[PDB]
């Protein structure tokens, strides 16, 4: 905040929607609680300018799990490959990928 | 999904009983039979009837109440929490200030359907 | 057999509401010392069918200042909604079990309103309008009352299931812990369904017919049809919400026999009503809602809120 | 990068406990009453380690458990067990409530012949 | 208005202001601005006259629309980052939807047609709302974030702002809109350094805070709205005149006064990151401010204009109200320059 | 079946270039509310039940109702007509192509770099896999408003009220 | 004395409605803060056992915490049976 | 990011542009305004219930509320505008220019 | 007199009586003679996907009982 009149009266007011490792109701997790709490414990106390650098390999492991782009290309490749198969007659899905 | 097909099952019965109704009696229609009804005579179009401050501020009044009614919609699963006192301190000051927009709404005319 | 599970509801709603319009018109005649139909058919049985067969073979003057579009659209809409209202109720077991059944009711009479903008806004005359107007501005006002009654009532049941609300009443009516909300909510559903002295869009001493004079025949048989449907369908919601029915899981046509009988004995009220008052002005039941009904509800729902919670008796949300 | 290391399927492979949930809610209470050993020391080991692939052999103790005790069941009065988790099978919740009276015959096997 | 309600409405608009300012959460900050619009609209209404319902409807378009985009970025970045902290954003496309958004809500240059337009439709007083406290809000996100923002675009809309504030205020006879193209000159001055040094930003917002406060007072004191009607207060109370004109001449810079602070102290840290072309480009634009702040000055207190013989009445009468802090904002307006190392306090 | 989140989406955007387009109010407003009923479904197809509900309950029935209410008071002599003007079905057509052309490279291609980088991979594969227990996690955070939302609801309400004060304000028209 | 029940008695007479609503609110408001079971329906709301009981190890040292959910040890539900 | 990401931030594009490319009435115009919240509102939910930030569910109702607070501010400011000039008519909006 | 209504009623009894008997017994007949299993959360999903599984026939509402392992 430009004035952290929060930190000063020890209010939380908005301090509590603010990461989703906060704490939840009935303690439900989020979907990357792990990632964001190694970043953010990585990157605790060191300012922004060194988190970004020294931090990078936490932060990219939480914007994997956020937006899972680098999964789902993975994902996408491994269908189209199998599909470049189907068509040639090579590969046939075993049967508890079928049915 | 279910609840799909009985939403297209409804549209498409009201769909076909407009169909029915609306193409199967036999028509024979000319220009003064399918003039505006005004009672015997010819209705007058003026210039934008539907006028009055009043009309339009009933509607904005509900919108502001329907927000808070929004705001109040998740009270029931909001009873369901240890800090009771809060959650009751909170959802009756939501009660508080809807009453106080409806005080302050009649108060200052508002709510009148004046001269 | 899910298809004919929807088939089986909707149609006998229809048939319903078609012997609906009979049984209303018997009951006025015999209030006001005459009989009603008796001729057409045994008792009028064949009155209904009558009127449906005569309407559907008369000529549907379509106004020449029309948008055909929104038109044919809002008796669509209408039918659609009315018909899409009975797919939560639990007669015993509902046809669509949602956990917030009560919610999407609110939601779906909510957006029957937009059938009454359309037709009004799409039969120009420039008077119809006005009418439209009128008739928006009481729906959406009592649309204040109908969401913050349901949601005090609620607040025993512990969520929007309506499958909850045969738990919920097992041993007592909530009509015996509701009672005022009661009375407030049959009023406003009154209003809703634009019914008794609230039928202003409809005055047949006032307008003539409103919003409806432009329709006729065919368009107007399914416009009536989608009221009838909501009015019948409101009384079934009254006497789920306030009259629970005991319910024996291996014995449901109980339920549904007593759910049935007082459905018909709130619909039959709804027609009591017709028979007994003179109509509101449109600004007198315009504040009945806004400085009658509103303050009370605010009040009730906020001893509502505090009961609960101050006798431990809060249900649960499960 | 890195391989995600996986176990193999005859890593993966147990006696199941094919009992449906009716079956498994009607012994629900008995079966926590005299499983809580190796179930406490799985569910144990899967928060301690957040790791499914470090807990498949207590896991494979659980469905043990499991197995040896409805086998108890089995031998004493399989019929009251039936009759109960039959009749919380008959409603669509499940609900204990409704079926007291088997509940009733079947509590009062176990005391005595287990 | 009832007095209650317009009080009311003025704590509302700092409200939302000072939430803005004290919320580590975006959607608070987004929520702060909603608050203040909500309660500005009715005081710039509070005439009600046709150019002040065209005032309002302009105000709360651009309002609107700045804020929509804010939000949009806001879910931008949460989308990439899942995060609601004000700090640096961490993405890239999300950080040009926010600096474009701050920018329209500020009315920097390639989104100030909205500044002239409504500071000349609403009063004098509502106009010193709208050019001193609406900056606040802004500006302070700005700094938060000013650590990712792209230099190259706040450095254009700064400079852009610098030169059509000194072009469009040279066509002016209308006291609102100079008041409103000085203003867009201003804060392109302050979002210059922005990229570089925040402190800078604030001791400018703050001088010229004090300045335009100053002049608008000295105005309505005057009950002057244009140029013509300026020249007749020297034959009602020739020390407003006076004043004005040493405050004006501080508006332009002029050394030894306190409006020649911000720009000196700018130049100074620019050109301590190898910034030297835009610097001199801007501090020779500003000589366009200079220039109608001089012709202001020569219609008003350095020449006497031609006077009615109504304003005869006029000298037997004094003002009904006074205004507050008046002499203490036209001291602090032009003779601190000599107080400059205190600006280490707003580190 | 396999897709439902993509025809959702589809017809969302469709609406949306419908009524952004801009024909007569209450054309725009039609195509507004189908665009938050198919918006509405999206979300359900998400588990956001309360959320989508919330949309219909509040904007269709609520803000949109208000809209077209008062369109139908403040509107033009003859209320216009979507084909009345050629730059309706010009900006419409425009928004279409580039609606198509656009999820045919992404359907086809599966990497646009519109803006931001995009894989039609599917919908259903970015879901997680879990068990949420014996409530919904949507409406526990919900109703965390009253418990964890102190703060949210004292601004909200306070802006709700200033709202009020504030329409009487602007409409007194003195 | 006279002057507050001279109002009441006119708001009675002539405002029926708000004087019933307004009592009604102010025993919403005013009722909770007085009750014994407010604390009562606090505790059948921690009582609710939403989640899994993940277990503990025992280092020792731990002769609070029961071992089995039928030792004599840990929270008991015995008030709520009967309440 | 998966193709619903991109339809609904595509629908915030238009209806940005529509807002932006004006024409002769107001309500158009907030209808855009409303347009662009809406899908602010379906991006915001489908972000929040995928990742699981739960306490987050409650952001889209305030973003709900307060927007239509504003189009509420907005509906006012063009029944005066339409009072003055018997339209919502933009063009009649430039007596400021002078 | 007044019981010549009571046809018209009847006959609407009878309307309103079928949708509820109607979605009773189909319910009885597509769930194995038992009630429609009722699934408002995830915990009630997951119980019926995994009766589906070891039913073998792909029915969640065939039960195994202690006939089928123990
Ligand atoms: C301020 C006092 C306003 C007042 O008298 O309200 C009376 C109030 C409202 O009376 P009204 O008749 O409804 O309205 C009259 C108008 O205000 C018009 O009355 P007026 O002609 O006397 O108004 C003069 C005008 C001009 O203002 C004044 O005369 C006084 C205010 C400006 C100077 C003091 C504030 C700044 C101090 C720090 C400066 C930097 C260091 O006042 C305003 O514009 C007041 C606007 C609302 C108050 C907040 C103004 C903030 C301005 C500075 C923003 C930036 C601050 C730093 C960050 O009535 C009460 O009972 C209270
Ligand atoms: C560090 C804190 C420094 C300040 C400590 C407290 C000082 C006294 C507080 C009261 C006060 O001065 O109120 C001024 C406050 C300001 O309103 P105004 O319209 O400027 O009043 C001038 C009238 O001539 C007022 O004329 P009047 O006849 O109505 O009343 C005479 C007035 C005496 O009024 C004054 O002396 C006017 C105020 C002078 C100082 C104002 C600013 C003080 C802070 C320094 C600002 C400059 C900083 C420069 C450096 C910045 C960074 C480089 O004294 C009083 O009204 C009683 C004061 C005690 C209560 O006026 C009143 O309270 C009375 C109205
Ligand atoms: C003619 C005009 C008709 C207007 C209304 C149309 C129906 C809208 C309501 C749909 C059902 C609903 O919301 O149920 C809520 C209820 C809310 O309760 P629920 O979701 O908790 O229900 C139980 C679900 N579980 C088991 C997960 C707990 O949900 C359902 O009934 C089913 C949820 C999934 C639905 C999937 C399909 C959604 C389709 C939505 C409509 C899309 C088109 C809208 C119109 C477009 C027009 C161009
Ligand atoms: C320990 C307990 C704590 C809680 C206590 C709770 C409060 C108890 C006392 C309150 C009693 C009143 C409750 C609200 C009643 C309505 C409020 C109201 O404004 O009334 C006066 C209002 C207005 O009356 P008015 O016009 O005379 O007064 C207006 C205001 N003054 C006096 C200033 C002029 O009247 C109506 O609402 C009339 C309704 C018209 C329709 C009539 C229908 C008749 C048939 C009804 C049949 C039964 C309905 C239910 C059926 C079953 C449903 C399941
Ligand atoms: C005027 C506004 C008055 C609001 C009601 C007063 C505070 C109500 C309350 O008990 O808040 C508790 C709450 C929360 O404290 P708490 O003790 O209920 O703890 C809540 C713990 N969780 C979140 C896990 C459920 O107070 C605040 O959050 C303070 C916010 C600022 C209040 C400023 C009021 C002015
Ligand atoms: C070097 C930088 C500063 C340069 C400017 C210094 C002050 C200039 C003042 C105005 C000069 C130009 C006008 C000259 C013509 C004569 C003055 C005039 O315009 O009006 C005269 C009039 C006299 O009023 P009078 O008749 O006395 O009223 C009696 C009661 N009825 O009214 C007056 O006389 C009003 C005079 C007002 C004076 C205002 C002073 C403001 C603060 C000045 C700060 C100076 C800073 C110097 C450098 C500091 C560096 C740190
Ligand atoms: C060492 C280098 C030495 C360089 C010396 C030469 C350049 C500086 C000296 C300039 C001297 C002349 C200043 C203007 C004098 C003037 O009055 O010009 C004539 C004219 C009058 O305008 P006005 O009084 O408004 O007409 C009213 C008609 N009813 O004026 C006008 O029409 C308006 C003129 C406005 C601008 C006046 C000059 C401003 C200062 C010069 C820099 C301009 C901006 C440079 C920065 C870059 C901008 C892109
Ligand atoms: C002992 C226990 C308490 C007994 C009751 C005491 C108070 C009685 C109620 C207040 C009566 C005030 C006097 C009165 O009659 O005011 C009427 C007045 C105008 O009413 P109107 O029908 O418009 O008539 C206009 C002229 N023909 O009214 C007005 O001008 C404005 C009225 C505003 C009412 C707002 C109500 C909001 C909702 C309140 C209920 C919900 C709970 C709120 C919190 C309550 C806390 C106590
Ligand atoms: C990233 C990818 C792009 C993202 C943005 C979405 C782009 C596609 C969706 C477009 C949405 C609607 C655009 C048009 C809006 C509109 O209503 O424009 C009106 C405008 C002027 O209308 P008017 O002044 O009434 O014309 C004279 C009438 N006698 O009409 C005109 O001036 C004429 C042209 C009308 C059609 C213009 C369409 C342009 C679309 C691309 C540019 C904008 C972005």
């Amino acid at each position: 905040p430009f004035f952290d009149v929060q930190k000063r009266l020890g209010l939380d007011l908005d301090r509590w929607m603010t990461i989703q490792s906060a704490e939840q109701p009935h303690k439900i997790p989020g979907r990357c609680h792990a990632f964001e709490k190694e970043w953010i414990e990585c990157a605790h106390g060191i300012g922004g300018i060194r988190a970004e650098k020294e931090c990078k390999i936490e932060f990219d492991d939480f914007v994997e799990c956020l937006l899972r782009q680098k999964t789902m290309k993975r994902l996408s490749a491994i269908k189209r490959q199998r599909d470049k198969l189907i068509k040639e007659g090579k590969y046939t899905p075993p049967p508890h990928h079928l049915g | 999904m279910n609840i799909m097909l009985t939403l297209l099952t409804n549209v498409t019965l009201a769909s076909l009983l407009v169909l029915i109704a609306f193409w199967l009696p036999q028509l024979n229609a000319y220009s003064e039979k399918t003039s505006p009804y005004e009672c015997g005579f010819d209705p007058m179009g003026s210039a934008r009837l539907p006028f009055s401050m009043k009309f339009f501020l009933v509607a904005i009044t509900f919108l502001l109440f329907d927000l808070e009614i929004a705001l109040l919609l998740p009270l029931p699963w909001a009873s369901q929490t240890n800090n009771l006192k809060t959650m009751l301190t909170m959802a009756l000051f939501l009660l508080i200030l809807l009453a106080a927009s409806l005080a302050y709404e009649w108060t200052q005319k508002g709510l009148e359907w004046a001269e | 057999m899910f298809m004919i599970n929807i088939l089986s509801l909707i149609i006998p709603i229809l048939l319903a509401v078609a012997f609906l319009t009979l049984v209303e018109r018997k009951v006025l005649g015999y209030m006001q010392l005459r009989k009603g139909p008796n001729v057409v058919g045994p008792y009028g049985l064949l009155q209904p069918i009558a009127d449906a067969l005569k309407l559907v073979t008369k000529e549907p003057l379509r106004p020449g200042t029309s948008s055909i579009s929104m038109f044919i659209i809002a008796p669509i809409l209408g039918l659609s909604l009315a018909l899409t209202m009975w797919v939560p109720l639990p007669m015993p077991y509902p046809l669509i079990n949602m956990n917030l059944g009560v919610l999407f009711m609110l939601a779906m009479s909510s957006l029957a309103v937009y059938s009454i903008l359309w037709s009004g806004w799409a039969s120009n005359s420039k008077y119809a309008l006005i009418g439209a107007l009128r008739a928006v501005a009481q729906t959406i006002s009592y649309e204040v009352t109908l969401a913050i009654i349901l949601l005090s009532v609620l607040l025993m049941n512990g969520s929007y299931t309506l499958s909850t609300l045969i738990t919920t009443q097992e041993h007592i009516w909530m009509i015996f812990t509701s009672w005022p909300l009661a009375m407030m909510w049959f009023i406003s559903t009154l209003a809703e369904t634009n019914r008794a002295p609230f039928d202003l869009t409809e005055g047949e001493s006032e307008l003539v017919s409103g919003f409806n004079v432009e329709y006729a025949a065919g368009p107007f048989a399914m416009f009536f049809m989608a009221e009838y449907a909501n009015i019948i369908m409101m009384n079934a919601f009254t006497a789920i919400l306030f009259l629970g029915a005991s319910h024996d899981p291996h014995t449901p046509e109980l339920y549904t026999i007593n759910f049935v009988l007082k459905t018909l004995a709130l619909t039959i009220t709804f027609l009591w009503i017709r028979a007994s008052y003179p109509r509101f002005r449109y600004d007198q039941l315009m504040h009945l809602l806004w400085k009658s009904f509103l303050p009370l509800t605010l009040a009730l729902c906020m001893w509502h809120i505090s009961l609960p919670i101050m006798t431990a008796s809060i249900p649960p949300q499960s | 990068p890195g391989i995600v290391e996986l176990p193999t399927l005859e890593d993966l492979k147990v006696q199941e406990v094919k009992v449906s949930s009716s079956v498994l809610k009607a012994a629900a209470h008995h079966y926590g009453a005299q499983c809580d050993k190796p179930n406490k020391e799985f569910m144990l080991c899967r928060w301690e380690e957040k790791d499914p692939r470090r807990c498949l052999e207590e896991g494979k103790l659980v469905n043990q458990c499991a197995l040896d005790f409805f086998r108890q069941i089995k031998r004493h009065c399989a019929e009251p067990f039936t009759e109960y988790w039959t009749c919380i099978d008959y409603s669509g919740l499940q609900l204990f409530r409704h079926c007291r009276k088997q509940q009733a015959k079947f509590d009062e096997c176990v005391l005595d012949k287990l | 208005m009832n007095p209650i309600i317009y009080t009311t409405l003025i704590m509302t608009v700092m409200s939302g202001t000072m939430l803005v300012m004290i919320s580590s959460h975006w959607l608070l900050i987004w929520i702060g601005f909603e608050m203040n619009l909500l309660a500005m609209i009715p005081v710039l209404m509070k005439n009600f006259n046709p150019r002040a319902t065209e005032a309002a409807t302009k105000y709360f378009l651009t309002q609107a629309t700045a804020s929509m985009m804010l939000m949009m970025a806001i879910i931008i970045n949460l989308l990439y980052s899942g995060q609601w902290t004000i700090t640096k954003m961490f993405n890239p496309v999300a950080m040009t939807m926010m600096t474009m958004a701050l920018a329209m809500k500020l009315g920097l240059s390639p989104f100030h047609f909205w500044v002239p337009e409504v500071t000349q439709g609403i009063s004098l007083q509502a106009g010193l709302l709208l050019l001193t406290w609406q900056k606040l809000a802004p500006l302070s996100v700005l700094c938060q974030i000013s650590q990712s923002i792209n230099p190259n675009l706040m450095l254009t809309m700064a400079m852009l702002s610098i030169l059509i504030g000194g072009w469009g205020g040279l066509n002016q006879t209308q006291l609102r809109k100079i008041m409103a193209y000085s203003s867009i000159a201003h804060m392109g001055w302050m979002t210059a350094v922005l990229p570089y040094n925040t402190t800078m930003t604030i001791l400018n917002l703050l001088i010229y805070i004090t300045m335009t406060l100053a002049m608008f007072m000295l105005l309505i004191h005057s009950s002057a709205t244009t140029t013509l009607s300026l020249s007749h207060t020297w034959n009602k109370m020739p020390v407003i005149t006076s004043l004005m004109m040493v405050t004006l001449l501080s508006m332009g810079g002029l050394p030894p006064l306190s409006g020649f602070m911000p720009k000196w102290m700018i130049i100074q840290e620019m050109t301590k990151n190898e910034s030297i072309i835009m610097p001199t480009l801007m501090a020779m634009t500003a000589l366009l401010n200079l220039y109608f702040y001089m012709r202001l000055a020569y219609s008003s207190s350095l020449t006497m204009f031609p006077s009615t013989n109504n304003m005869k009445m006029k000298w037997q009468f004094e003002h009904t109200k006074q205004m507050k802090l008046l002499p203490t904002m036209i001291v602090l307006s032009t003779l601190v320059l000599p107080m400059t190392p205190a600006l280490s306090s707003l580190n | 079946t396999m897709y439902i989140a993509f025809i959702l989406s589809t017809i969302f955007v469709i609406g949306f270039v419908g009524f952004s387009s801009k024909p007569s109010p209450i054309y725009g407003g039609l195509g507004l509310i189908v665009s938050g009923g198919v918006g509405c479904g999206i979300v359900l197809n998400f588990g956001g039940s309360f959320l989508g509900l919330m949309v219909f309950l509040i904007y269709l029935g609520g803000m949109l109702v208000v809209f077209g209410y008062t369109t139908a008071m403040a509107t033009e002599m003859y209320p216009e007509v979507w084909v009345s003007n050629k730059t309706v079905f010009g900006a419409f057509v425009s928004g279409l192509m580039m609606e198509f052309c656009m999820v045919y490279y992404a359907l086809k291609e599966e990497e646009v770099e519109i803006i931001f980088k995009f894989n039609g991979l599917g919908d259903w594969v970015i879901y997680d896999t879990g068990d949420s227990g014996f409530f919904s996690e949507e409406a526990m955070g919900i109703a965390a408003l009253y418990s964890y939302g102190t703060w949210l609801v004292i601004v909200t309400g306070w802006s709700l009220l200033i709202g009020v004060v504030v329409i009487m304000e602007i409409t007194r028209g003195n | 004395a006279g002057r507050i029940a001279s109002f009441l008695k006119n708001a009675w007479a002539k405002e029926p409605v708000l004087v019933a609503s307004f009592a009604i609110g102010g025993l919403a408001i005013i009722l909770p803060s007085l009750s014994p079971y407010t604390n009562y329906a606090i505790r059948i709301n921690r009582a609710t056992p939403y989640n899994y009981p993940v277990p503990l190890r025992d280092d020792g040292n731990m002769p609070d915490v029961p071992s089995h959910p039928q030792d004599p040890q840990g929270p008991s539900l015995e008030w709520l049976k009967n309440l | 990011m998966p193709l619903v990401y991109m339809n609904i931030i595509m629908a915030f594009a238009i209806a940005l542009a529509g807002l932006l490319m004006y024409r002769s009435h107001l309500m158009s115009s907030l209808l855009c305004l409303e347009g662009m919240m809406l899908s602010l509102f379906i991006m915001s939910t489908l972000i929040i219930l995928n990742t699981h930030f739960t306490l987050a569910n409650m952001m889209p109702i305030i973003l709900l509320v307060f927007a239509a607070c504003e189009a509420a501010l907005g509906l006012s400011l063009l029944v005066m505008v339409s009072n003055t000039y018997g339209t919502d008519y933009v063009q009649n909006l430039n007596l400021l220019q002078c | 007199m007044w019981f010549e209504i009571l046809p018209g009623i009847a006959v609407m009894a009878a309307c309103l009586f079928i949708p509820g008997m109607a979605t009773a017994h189909i319910h009885k007949f597509t769930n194995g003679g038992k009630e429609k299993r009722v699934a408002h959360f995830s915990y009630q999903w997951n119980l019926m996907e995994r009766d589906r599984c070891i039913s073998g026939v792909n029915r969640y509402h065939v039960t195994k009982g202690l006939e089928n392992i123990d």
